[PDB]
């Protein structure tokens, strides 16, 4: 299901399969959440891909 | 603002990590509005000293 | 939490522009590959097209 | 299976208890059969292991006299891969007819189909096997995992 | 006829294991089910009464209630086989009070 660790690992092997280097934007207003989700995204792949 | 960047090797584990920060309102570190604060570490350092 | 106002979350994916960005994913083809990748994965597929 | 290698089929059973009973766990079966040349498929393994589980897979031990009608029950079995056919699944792989497969799609695949194996086995398989790009020749892993 | 959730796992994933009943199933005769203004809700389930050319009488699904809105201020509903949906780019019907 739909979640952040998602995008991510989607991003992350995307990379490694087109070869071309990838950017995961978090857009929304103010205090919608831009920050968290991201200490997440390297959270994820601190530990996926280390 | 701040872009972080990781970097990964060809078998795909990550190596490297650079970070480009931005736009830092600093100006608060000398009047701060209504019901805001400053920069946390100010408050921490004046209690966590 | 817990509290979720109608219109302020109606904006917001009104300028963020949410339905267009689906009305493509529906109407185009957003996903695209090069003759040769594509009869390279997917011969197994059909072996004596 | 001549005396000659039951007799030594042993010599390797033996070699295989942490303490001392003279028992390999139900698990280690596996491993066992496979030091002796075997390469039983994970299925294989159970099958004649009367579809234990985990806990007790952990528990349950063997002693060579019960273990040995098991070995050979495996050694004579129906098929087998072989480079024919093993590589010809791999260089569906093969991004564009290079001939190599990039040691990551190639360490994927083997952790994410079938007997799914893990990070480190998989690590420690292809590892020194890709180039200066990470590159893999499956052929020749596939020989080396092979003829090896 | 999916596995059991934990109470955990019912924060990332849909809960489909229950009975197919027939209650929303047979209540889409009440095709005129439609969408539409709300000062409180954005938009609410109502059902058409009457299409009367540019404009249309319906009733709130919910207060009971009859009233007539132009005939371009209801939005069409989806089936009660897209609740809470995985991606959006699924229902068969695109709103800004669907989504």
């Amino acid at each position: 299901p739909p979640h952040i660790y998602a995008i991510a690992d989607t991003a992350y092997r995307s990379m490694l399969q087109d070869r071309e280097d990838q950017s995961i934007l978090c857009t929304g207003e103010s205090g919608a959440g831009k920050t968290e989700n991201t200490k997440k995204v390297i959270q994820y792949l601190a530990v996926v891909a280390s | 603002g701040k872009f972080i960047r990781i970097n990964f090797d060809v078998t795909g584990y990550i190596v490297g990590a650079n970070i480009e920060t931005y736009l830092l309102e600093k100006s608060r570190a000398i009047r701060q509005a209504k019901d805001e604060r400053t920069f946390h570490i100010f408050y921490y350092l004046i209690a966590g000293a | 939490a817990g509290k979720l106002d109608a219109h302020l979350v109606l904006e917001q994916l009104r300028c963020n522009g949410v339905l267009e960005g689906i009305r493509i994913c529906r109407q185009g083809f957003p996903n695209r590959i090069v003759f040769q990748e594509f009869r390279q994965r997917y011969e197994i597929l059909a072996a004596n097209a | 299976f001549s005396e000659e290698q039951t007799a030594e089929f042993k010599e390797a059973f033996q070699l295989f208890d942490r303490t001392g009973d003279g028992k390999i766990l139900y698990s280690q079966c596996g491993d066992v059969m496979r030091a002796l040349g075997q390469n039983p498929t994970n299925a294989e393994v159970m099958k004649v292991l009367g579809n234990p589980k985990s806990d007790e897979m952990n528990l349950k031990t063997l002693k060579f006299e019960q273990f040995l009608p098991m070995m050979q029950t495996i050694a004579k079995n129906k098929d087998q891969g072989c480079f024919e056919d093993y590589v010809e699944g791999l260089r569906v792989f093969d991004k564009e007819g290079n001939g190599t497969v990039m040691g990551a799609e190639i360490r994927h695949v083997l952790v994410t189909l079938g007997e799914k194996m893990t990070e480190e086995e998989v690590e420690q398989l292809v590892a020194g096997h890709e180039d200066s790009n990470g590159c893999i020749n499956y052929e020749e892993l596939v020989r080396m995992v092979l003829s090896g | 006829a999916q596995k059991p959730l934990s109470d955990d796992e019912k924060f990332l994933f849909v809960d489909k294991n229950f009975v197919n009943n027939p209650l929303a199933q047979a209540d889409w005769s009440a095709k005129k089910l439609v969408w539409v203004p709300s000062e409180k809700h954005g938009f609410e389930a109502a059902s058409i009464k009457e299409e009367k050319g540019d404009e249309v009488t319906v009733e709130l699904q919910e207060n009971g209630k009859k009233v007539t809105l132009s005939k371009d201020d209801i939005q069409k509903m989806n089936p009660p086989k897209f609740s809470k949906v995985e991606d959006m780019a699924e229902l068969t019907c695109l709103n800004e009070a669907s989504v």
